RNA sequence: AGCGAG
């Protein structure tokens, strides 16, 4: 019994306190789904599935695939040394 | 140790696109890589490759 | 990395329901190669003056 | 029991054409290892004949199983536990068992529910996999081919 | 990272 509760708590915390720009949970689940589906269609089709394949496998309009992957663009850090002396900030 | 997995016979397919075209359309000049796997269930005794 | 993910999933793999294709995840290997050929310091921008 | 050129059913890959058999002496024992090839994954499976039935390999089922699965497709009054997790586990174990009747019942129940009101992606994946294996098995059950097997599945589900 | 001047 406690395994499912612990899994749920950890997954919810990952959904909430993991991204600098908080995407609410339901969005988080749909994006995680998109990622998994494109991973499996990557295992099968080999080339990264084009938006059409994901839209079909996810029962949403392809533009919705676009926005689901647009909301999930993780920020970057303006304190990265772009060299490999200058941080991206300046 | 009930089952094991193994790899063998790496083999490359023909490159995806010619050199100039790859340099033109910004796609990497790469070739597919195929490796024959082999899964053996040590107890039951099945090989799947 | 692929080896580690294979071993980790193998515990949660239903026996006789698994084949190497559905047991192997190539994503770590391709990710490592791609992150090497780009942003690795020994993979330098070709100097053609 | 095992003859060359026979379209034998191997779980959970469905149809699996035999090619031959090899001595493959291991531990000094020429343990017979018959070779199967499945058109779905294009993989070769070598199994020992002595315990081949133990794994679950079965020959092409006759028309008795065909009419059985049709009648079962016309078996009403099915109820499932309230929780989604329990019923999902039950039907997943039913599929894993490899019994043609159990997977057929799972496929029909899930399809009627999905067509009833539409469910989700995981159930869709389960339904797709189970329907694929069933259509292949039926196609070889009457050698009716995958396309015509899909169509006969589509007419018989109508009831 | 390669590179220039001292
Ligand atoms: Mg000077």
């Amino acid at each position: 019994y406690a395994t499912w509760w612990i899994r749920q708590a950890i997954t919810r915390a990952m959904a909430d306190q993991a991204r600098t720009i908080r995407i609410p949970v339901h969005m988080v689940e749909v994006i995680n789904k998109l990622g998994r589906i494109q991973r499996e269609l990557l295992q099968d089709l080999g080339r990264e599935p084009t938006p059409e394949e994901l839209a079909k496998e996810m029962d949403i309009t392809p533009e919705k695939v676009l926005e689901i992957q647009q909301y999930a663009r993780e920020p970057i850090s303006l304190d990265q040394t772009i060299g490999d002396d200058s941080q991206l900030g300046d | 140790g009930s089952m094991s997995l193994s790899f063998s016979d790496p083999r490359f397919d023909d490159v995806k696109a010619p050199v100039d075209e790859c340099k033109d359309k910004d796609m990497t000049y790469a070739a597919p890589l195929f490796v024959t796997a082999e899964f053996i269930n040590n107890n039951t005794g099945e090989i799947k490759s | 990395r692929m080896e580690r993910v294979v071993r980790e999933r193998m515990t949660t793999q239903d026996v006789e329901a698994i084949t190497p294709q559905t047991l192997i995840n190539i994503r770590p290997v391709v990710a490592a190669i791609k992150e090497f050929f780009g942003t690795s310091q020994l993979s330098q921008f070709m100097d053609q003056n | 029991i095992f003859k060359v050129g026979d379209t034998v059913v191997y779980p959970h890959h469905g149809a699996a054409l035999v090619e031959a058999i090899e001595t493959r002496t291991i531990k000094g024992e020429q343990k017979e290892y018959l070779v199967l090839k499945v058109a779905q994954g294009d993989l070769t499976v070598r199994v020992p004949a002595e315990n081949a039935e133990y794994v679950g390999v079965r020959d092409v089922v006759g028309q008795e199983g065909l009419d059985k699965v049709f009648q079962v497709l016309r078996a009403p009054h099915t109820e499932e536990p309230t929780n989604w997790s329990r019923r999902y586990k039950a039907n997943l174990e039913k599929l894993a068992s490899g019994d043609v009747n159990k997977v057929a019942e799972v496929v029909r129940d899930l399809w009627r529910r999905d067509q009833e009101r539409g469910l989700s992606a995981g159930e869709k994946r389960m339904l797709a996999k189970a329907r694929q294996i069933l259509v292949g098995e039926l196609a070889l059950a009457e050698s009716t081919d995958d396309a015509k097997a899909e169509t006969i599945l589509d007419e018989v589900l109508a009831a």
